[PDB]
């Protein structure tokens, strides 16, 4: 069955609208638990299994948290897009996509950021199509060769260079130190570090010594006043 | 003067911290305080929770900055330039945006009369102004109800 | 060969049965942040900067080697370098062909630099008319006048020999930067 | 009854031209820069922009609860494909079969209303669905075929982009109205041969995407005088 | 090929052309040989990928 | 002395208990239209 | 990634921040809400090869 935000002409003919708009989170650390939305998309899984999501703490801090009821004198979850609204977009994480093409429809509303991450673009990076030009087999005096193709495959080195405009860190006037930029935590031992699984105590040997964090590397560690 | 907006901004929240409305009264400037984020921590059995400070809590000490010391009889000036903002209109409207048509003439458009899989439409007359088609929609309303409804 | 992709529809299905075309071309998919930053480099980025936004892009296909495969002595196959084999490369600068990048699919370049990329086969979905399969009641989206049948062999593309190189440049539009810094206040607790 | 705010206009109190027999007089007006109306359609569904041959790298919930589990998506479950952009808003985009004053209306009571037909340009009111002509409850008829069958535009381009009539939207719960979501994309009602060419945007304090009037054409703050 | 830009269809015979209603079997003699299309002429016949 | 502001939370209360800092500084506040215009 | 430059740990709750000792269950009430780390802030967290 199809769960989450979905649209269609019937209960049986739908398309999923996951992960939903960037204005709302689908996973964040609550006061005592990790609350994951019904519209959540998982960038991989940890040993079908538990998902890997960013910690949308910045959106939880600004009234956008999951299961955030809105009351009209009378108790629903849907919040209208009211005039004068302010909200946080879903944070850019390490594994997110960098762009998606905005469909060139007649009108769009705040399509600067794709739901899966990155930036929505009307003219995104152009697609590069590669194939191998087929070569014909021998035809002539040989005994009934027939139309064939030469067995050829291509290899190469594809090198991609992306430039990113970077903005300076905002000035801080706090007395206490800013929160440390913690490297993300892995399910077992440490992420992005090749190690010997046999020397560990956890039973997370299924990834064979190299692991990725269970929480998507989300940044937004240092905080500033509003 | 917090020119760089280094410290939390508490102005413009409707607080009873305003200057007196008449020039014959003395202003007592409010004491500066702000609210910052933290970790909610339970107080034992009772279940009462306090927002204890956290690593993200912003403890601002204003003495740890360069400010001016002004003696008796001194003066100090701050200048600020507002960004270009939409002007507030001081004049009203003599028309309803939904009554912007000609009352003498009916519409050239038609509206449904009998519904169903094969609906029939009837042409509009000037005797039924409540079904006049509109070019623009009204503004959004969220819980715009009176206290008698609540 | 170009194939038509028209699965039968009848458990939740889409609004209409999906129909598309599968082409003999592969395409490059590098739409990921982790492909450009190592974990240390991403740590440096998120530590020393407050906002990030894409600016430019350059993709180079170098060290091209079209290789012939023939029978090896004693069984198996052996591989030789082809001076006549060519690699067809076409950059869709004009966005003539349907865009399938950016939908979050398992087509990405490998996360580690030691692995070898296998570019995905190019295919796309287009519109059509939903036709019922008679008494059965199942529906299939059949091609129409509005269906877009794209043949990539009907356009000029580069033929690159063994050892050839081909470069592509792209300039991102002025997108809004993504903030790398959080908030120490609640916007409703600014009083 | 006329009040102090009532605007009584005597056009004889202004200066105007008196033209004799055989005379002439010209007026020139320059339209403000407006969004051009696209005369070409779309050969794709914006929600079918993905590669059909490959499954997504993003998993979706499979088992719910306090500790949900997530499943990676195959190449045949296309109803659960994640979407980068949301569909456009729909406000009472229902057909006459699923729909005195009828359709979208606003007012103070059931008997005190004004119609909001044809509704926002973001939604259609008549289009050819797979095997039938579906007409919305908020449909305006540019004439009729003989009271009788109305004459409507065929909004196929909006039907192609999740804007069709009776397109339900489910929040896990079932309803028609679609809120204007961040990152939405939609098609406007197509300009047709008989459509009006402009309409005056009321000079209220604020407006949202008033570039195109609901009855057709363009919304102008200073339309042709 | 792109979809043809068909002129819009009329309820009886053809639109925007003056014909003899008595020469056809259509049931639209009330328009006296000149007809409007039953569907509004909307263009958007030629489609492009997204 | 800088003071901490942390009342106890347990009738409607906030979403989460509040916390902040009270500083020994006073700050000017003139955010009102009527402060600049006399009634005339 | 390099080792994180961790803010120093304190005996009770966090250092260099003014907290409410009554809110915390820590036993460093004598400091009256402002505390020093029990380990001197030493730096030298990021490592490089020899």
């Amino acid at each position: 069955a199809l769960t989450g935000l979905s649209t269609g002409t019937s209960q049986n003919t739908r398309i999923s609208l996951r992960p939903g708009p960037v204005s709302q989170p689908y996973h964040h650390w609550d006061t005592d638990k990790y609350v994951t939305g019904i519209n959540a998309i998982s960038h991989g899984q940890t040993t079908q299994g538990v998902g890997r999501f960013p910690n949308e703490k910045e959106q939880l801090k600004q009234l956008q948290g999951l299961n955030m009821h809105t009351y009209f004198p009378t108790d629903q979850i849907e919040r209208p897009l009211m005039v004068g609204s302010v909200w946080n977009r879903r944070a850019l994480h390490y594994e997110s996509q960098l762009w998606s093409k905005i469909p060139n429809l007649d009108d769009s509303f705040k399509t600067q950021f794709a739901a899966l991450g990155g930036w929505g673009l009307h003219q995104p990076p152009p697609q590069i199509f590669l194939k191998i030009l087929p070569q014909s087999g021998p035809i002539g005096g040989i005994k009934s060769m027939g139309i064939t193709t030469l067995v050829q495959y291509a290899v190469g080195i594809m090198t991609v260079t992306m430039t990113f405009k970077l903005g300076p860190r905002k000035a801080t006037g706090r007395w206490n130190p800013q929160p440390g930029v913690y490297p993300p935590h892995a399910a077992g031992h440490l992420p992005y570090v090749l190690y010997d699984p046999t020397a560990t105590d956890a039973k997370q040997h299924h990834r064979h010594g190299y692991e990725k964090p269970e929480e998507l590397w989300t940044a937004k560690s240092r905080v500033h006043p509003l | 003067v917090d020119h760089e907006y280094k410290y939390p901004y508490v102005l413009g929240q409707g607080q009873d911290t305003l200057a007196p409305e008449l020039p014959i009264w003395v202003y007592f400037p409010p004491q500066y305080a702000y609210l910052t984020v933290g970790d909610v921590n339970t107080q034992g059995i009772s279940g009462d929770s306090k927002k204890l400070a956290s690593e993200e809590s912003a403890f601002y000490v204003l003495e740890h900055s360069s400010f001016q010391l002004l003696g008796t009889g001194g003066t100090a000036t701050m200048s600020y330039k507002f960004p270009p903002v939409p002007p507030e209109n001081l004049e009203g409207c003599s028309q309803h945006f939904y009554e912007m048509y000609n009352p003498l003439y009916g519409s050239r458009l038609g509206v449904p009369d009998t519904l169903g899989g094969d609906p029939k439409f009837r042409s509009l007359t000037h005797e039924d102004h409540a079904i006049q088609p509109q070019n623009f929609m009204p503004g959004p309303l969220v819980n715009s109800v009176s206290t008698k409804e609540g | 060969h170009y194939k038509v992709f028209s699965p039968a529809a009848s458990k939740v299905c889409t609004i209409s049965p999906i129909m598309g075309y599968s082409t003999p071309w592969r395409y490059l998919d590098f739409n990921a942040l982790n492909l450009f930053f190592s974990p240390l480099e991403f740590q440096h980025l998120i530590e020393n900067y407050g906002s990030i936004a894409p600016d430019a892009l350059t993709v180079t296909i170098s060290e091209i080697a079209v290789k012939d495969v023939t029978d090896k002595t004693g069984g198996g196959v052996q591989v030789t370098d082809s001076t006549t084999g060519r690699l067809c490369m076409l950059v869709d600068h004009e966005y003539k062909y349907p865009y399938v990048l950016g939908q979050g699919q398992d087509t990405l370049a490998p996360e580690l630099p030691i692995w070898v990329y296998f570019p995905p086969q190019y295919a796309y979905l287009t519109v059509g008319d939903v036709n019922t399969q008679g008494i059965s009641g199942d529906s299939k989206k059949l091609a129409s006048e509005e269906s877009a049948f794209y043949v990539l062999e009907h356009s000029s593309f580069q033929l690159l020999g063994t050892g050839g190189t081909a470069t592509m440049s792209y300039k991102f539009p002025p997108v809004p930067p993504e903030n790398l810094e959080g908030c120490s206040q609640h916007f409703y607790e600014m009083y | 009854l006329a009040s102090e705010e009532s605007a009584f206009y005597v056009l004889e109190h202004s200066s105007f031209q008196l033209l004799g027999t055989g005379g002439t007089a010209t007026m020139s007006y320059k339209f403000p820069p407006v969004p051009p109306e696209n005369l070409e359609g779309c050969s794709q569904h914006f929600y079918e922009m993905y590669n059909p041959l490959y499954g997504s790298r993003l998993g979706v919930p499979d088992t719910l609860g306090g500790d949900p589990k997530f499943r990676s998506l195959t190449h045949e479950d296309h109803a659960i494909q994640p979407q980068n952009f949301m569909p456009g808003p729909l406000v009472n985009s229902v057909s006459t079969k699923e729909g005195a004053l009828t359709g979208l209306s606003t007012g103070t009571s059931q008997n005190t209303r004004i119609s909001l037909r044809p509704g926002p340009v973001s939604q259609p009111y008549h289009h050819w669905d797979t095997d039938k002509y579906v007409t919305g409850i908020n449909a305006i008829s540019h004439g009729q075929t003989t009271q009788g069958v109305g004459r409507f535009p065929n909004e196929k381009e909006q039907l192609k982009q999740l804007q069709g009539l009776n397109m339900h939207t489910y929040f896990p719960t079932d309803q028609i109205e679609r809120p204007l979501m961040v990152g939405s994309v939609w098609n406007r009602r197509a300009l047709h041969y008989e459509s009006q060419l402009w309409s005056k945007i009321p000079n209220l304090d604020d407006s949202f995407k008033t570039q195109f009037a609901a009855l057709g054409g363009w919304g102008l703050h200073q339309p042709p005088p």
